């Protein structure tokens, strides 16, 4: 019987049959169901009946077994007296000279909190006082202290019965095997005693004397309890820079993530930290112990450093442990995070060296070229070592490897003027073979810049410009590009002058130069031709022309704070964006009224009538999320009664069955057909259901991501920005106004709040609050705001979309 | 009576140099165990051939690894020992960073304060000094 909780007919029969049986049968089916929670007192009589005198420990163990769990409640077969059915012939029980019986029976008996079965607990420790197990002397340890517990504070517990009423907490410290229930409020003498006994410890027993009493001048003395306080008494005496090194709490610390990786990559964390604290600038953080495993003698076999390499990854090991690894690389060893995020960086990124880090998907190639190249946009050292390596990513000599490798470049040189002289002979190179959009862009602009390093420049330009692939893009960074740097420094059969031309030319004109360019056209619709056509004042010359633009970098161009920067080794960044963040008629009248915090719904309930309601009660209800704290209570609706009857309300719960309406309300009454009325009080909304949640600028813009927001609606009394009405409101619609989207100047400045909640309604809700408030001399529609909206199939997005606009209810009764 | 076991031992002068179950390379000087490396494996003494420069260590293999004995740290924090702190000073600037504030503790440990100031490189050390 897992849990029948209409059952107790047949139980009551099964419980006397003359067969024993089926008798502990029935009352082990009686205890079932009573734990789950269900039917028990019919019974009472049957049960108590067959088992109270005998020393037969199956059914007394059984009826031992019921009384700790729902004694008090039972009355039928047992009513109430000081030496109940409970324990009156269980004094017979407790006084058994088997063991189990009396053990059992003095340990339930004691266990109670009863008052009326105080006086039969109290010599029931007699059962237990010889002590024929551990069990025994354990049991009565407890029994005591659970007799003290129960009302006896004083001297009804607290000397000895003949051995205990609160001394076998004593008793246990000197004796074979130990167990201390003193925990608390208990005999001095016992304390005291327990200290004396760490020594001539019983370890399950010590684990009982020390939550008790801790801390120890020694090393230990043994024992798991003993050695589990002593790790925590350790930790006090250097509690300098974290533990360090772990003590013994590394045992408990693995399964603490046995889901498998997750362990290795805090395990590499720990030993990172461990191995040295250094700078700690930007992920240079390595805290711990300055020395305790140094960094970098040259005399050191076989070095601190083998260890090192580890933790620099490309995925060496597996991808958890392997974004701690890159981070821990960087960590331990760097300047900052540059040093070792360059040397990090030359391994990732692409290269004719290695073809285990080269890859034909042009974006992975690009961005790990960017990546190398933040480096030295960082830190000036990087400058150096990246161009050279930068050559080589090109030399792989495939259209689009080139291609990435050009890309990154080209900004470098804008940071880094007239440094990168050097890179331009190389970068021509792959610039022939060609398929992209990206190969041309790259190389024309390095070529471009570059022109007074070399003069190559008609031959190299003129294979591609009468090339094909793709050309779109390649058409604006050409156009502010070709002429650049030098006005008359070039010629292979066109000097800059005819580069100009040609700049010109792909930049929207035409002209014979180049064999002429690919594309003529432009990039999308903005760009244009026209600013550079207007420009070359002096003919591709450092002055105020593309090459000004061109040796200088727009805005500031400083450390990895993205600006020409990409903020460190490019495979670790993935994983950290993904990273969200997120943290019979009745007549009803009433007022919601609010009494030192106590949030009530006032109700009055009148019978206008003079026809019976008799047979009255009041309920509130559980709708769904809406609970009753406690239903009105009154038995009123009487002939030309007016009460005042107060229910208590919740607004947060758990769905249950019945309607979702407004509130629910419910009189009864005399009738035998609508006994049951469902009338109403005043209202409360759907939206109360909502659950409130909130975003960070990463959930909402992935949520945006996620699913469309397309809809919008333009509510008034969004006047006012996010902070006033529109917060007030869309609290009440569970919502909250958290993290922006906007770009606020002198001509852009709509407040903009992100909104999130996870409803109860199998939806999230978002929205984005627009509060067109003028920043400009043509507004939208003026003071209003337009609510863009969703949820997360739209059908809470509505409720955002309106409750923004207006809300307030009073009565004044 | 020394902290760190002694699994395998040798004497460079009076000085014990040896191997721990830590895998520690340590030395005893003064009654003192200071840890001169760390060994990452478990290695053991061959023998000193001056001529390589050379501590020769063997693995599980009847091959050679060869560790540089630290003479300069061992010099500096042996003459501490002695009760010859001025004399370990001299030693200092041959003590890199974090090092001299090391050697610094230890001739601290052994005692003056202010020798031990003037040699740790680092200052919290210099200020609690």
């Amino acid at each position: 019987m897992d849990s029948e909780p209409p059952s107790e007919i047949s139980l009551k029969n099964d419980l006397e049959k003359g067969d024993v049986k089926s008798k502990t049968e029935a009352l082990k089916k009686v205890i079932i169901m009573i734990l789950n929670g269900e039917k028990l007192p019919g019974l009472l009589m049957t049960i108590i009946r067959f088992v109270l005198p005998l020393q037969d420990h199956t059914i007394k163990k059984l009826l031992l077994v019921f009384w700790e769990i729902v004694p008090k409640t039972t009355p039928d077969g047992r009513l109430l007296h000081e030496m109940i059915l409970v324990c009156d012939a269980y004094r017979k029980d407790l006084q058994h000279p088997n063991e189990f019986i009396r053990g059992s029976t003095l340990r339930f008996l004691c266990k109670l909190k009863e008052a009326e079965l105080l006086e039969p607990l109290m010599p029931a420790i007699r059962a237990c006082l010889e002590h024929r197990h551990s069990y025994v002397r354990r049991n009565a340890v407890l029994a005591i202290y659970t007799i003290y517990r129960n009302f006896e504070h004083l001297i009804p517990d607290a000397p000895e019965l003949i051995h205990d009423f609160l001394v076998n907490e004593k008793d246990a410290s000197c004796k074979r095997n130990a167990f201390m229930m003193l925990i608390h409020a208990d005999q001095d003498r016992a304390l005291d005693y327990l200290s004396t006994c760490i020594d001539q410890v019983q370890t399950f027993g010590d684990i009982l004397q020390l939550v008790i009493v801790e801390l120890i001048y020694k090393v230990c003395h043994a024992n798991p309890s003993e050695r589990a306080r002593f790790i925590r008494c350790i930790y006090n005496l250097l509690q300098s820079s974290s533990p360090a090194v772990k003590y013994e709490a590394a045992g408990t610390l693995v399964t603490l993530s046995s889901a498998p990786t997750a362990i290795k990559a805090a395990a590499q964390c720990y030993i990172d930290l461990i191995i040295k604290e250094s700078d700690n600038n930007v992920k240079l953080i390595v805290l711990d112990r300055l020395v305790e495993l140094k960094e970098h003698p040259a005399h050191e076999r076989v070095l601190q450093d083998l260890v090192m390499d580890i933790l620099r990854v490309l995925s060496t090991p597996d991808l958890e442990v392997r974004k701690k690894t890159l981070q821990l690389a960087l960590d331990l060893v760097s300047s900052r995070n540059v040093e070792e995020l360059v040397i990090v960086l030359k391994k990732e990124v692409i290269k004719t060296n290695n073809v285990s880090e080269h890859e034909d998907t042009d974006k992975y190639r690009q961005l790990l070229v960017r990546t190398l190249h933040s480096c030295s946009v960082r830190f000036p050292d990087m400058a150096a070592n990246v161009i050279p390596v930068l050559m080589e990513f090109l030399s792989d000599s495939n259209e689009a490897a080139a291609a990435d490798v050009l890309e990154f470049v080209r900004e470098a040189i804008q940071r880094f003027d007239n440094l990168r002289m050097l890179i331009v002979e190389k970068m021509l190179e792959v610039f022939h073979a060609i398929k992209s959009v990206k190969i041309y862009r790259g190389a024309l602009w390095i070529l471009g810049e570059y022109c007074s390093t070399k003069e190559d420049i008609q031959s190299v330009m003129t294979e591609v410009r009468r090339s094909l692939g793709e050309i779109p893009i390649v058409e604006s960074e050409i156009k502010k590009e070709a002429g650049e740097l030098k006005p008359e420094e070039e010629i292979t059969v066109g000097p800059v002058q005819k580069l100009v031309t040609e700049m010109g030319t792909y930049a929207t004109q035409s002209a014979l130069s180049s064999s002429r360019p690919t594309k003529k056209e432009e990039d999308r619709p903005p760009l244009r031709g026209f600013l550079l056509d207007g420009d070359f004042f002096v003919a591709a010359s450092l002055a105020t022309t593309l090459t000004k633009i061109a040796l200088r970098y727009v805005a500031l161009v400083q450390e990895k704070k993205k600006q020409n920067s990409f903020v460190a080794e490019a495979m670790l960044l993935m994983a950290t964006i993904l990273h969200l963040g997120k943290s019979d008629p009745v007549y009803a009248e009433a007022y919601v009224h609010v009494n030192q915090y106590d949030i009530v719904l006032d109700v009055l309930v009148v019978n206008q009538t003079s026809d019976t309601l008799q047979n009255c009660t009041l309920e509130l209800a559980t709708l769904g999320d809406l609970k009753l704290v406690e239903k009105p209570s009154p038995l009123t609706l009487a002939p030309h009664d007016f009460a005042n009857i107060k229910a208590n309300v919740k607004v947060a719960s758990t769905e249950n069955g019945i309607i979702f309406g407004n509130i629910v309300y419910d009189v009864s009454g005399a009738a035998s057909d609508r006994n049951c009325v469902v009338l109403s009080d005043i209202h409360i909304d759907i939206m109360d259901y909502i659950q409130p949640a909130t975003c960070t600028d990463a959930e909402f813009r992935q949520m945006w991501a996620e699913f469309e927001w397309e809809n919008k609606v333009t509510v008034n009394t969004n006047m006012t920005d996010l902070n006033d009405y529109l917060q007030h409101i869309l609290k009440s619609t569970n919502m909250k106004c958290l993290t922006p989207e906007k770009a606020l100047s002198g001509y852009c400045g709509f407040m903009a709040a992100n909104l999130y909640a996870r409803s109860i309604f199998g939806e999230d809700a978002l929205a984005n609050v627009s509060i067109e408030k003028p920043v400009h001399q043509g507004p939208d529609a003026a003071v209003t705001g337009h609510i863009r909206i969703r949820a997360k199939s739209q059908g809470m997005a509505l409720s955002l979309g309106d409750k923004i606009n207006l809300s307030q209810k009073k009565t004044s009764l | 009576e020394i902290q760190e076991i002694v699994k395998t031992g040798l004497w460079v002068g009076d000085c014990f140099i040896y191997t721990s179950s830590v895998n520690r390379l340590n030395y005893y000087v003064g009654g003192e165990i200071v840890t001169i490396a760390h060994l990452d494996r478990t290695m053991y003494l061959l023998g000193y051939i001056p001529k390589d420069n050379r501590l020769y260590l063997g693995d599980k293999e009847l091959n050679i690894v060869s560790y540089s004995l630290l003479v300069s740290v061992l010099e500096y924090q042996t003459a501490v020992m002695r009760r010859d702190f001025s004399m370990a000073d001299k030693v200092l600037p041959t003590i890199p960073k974090e090092q001299r504030t090391r050697v610094a503790h230890f001739l601290e440990k052994q005692g003056f304060k202010q020798q031990a100031l003037t040699v740790s490189t680092d200052p919290e050390h210099r200020f609690e000094l």
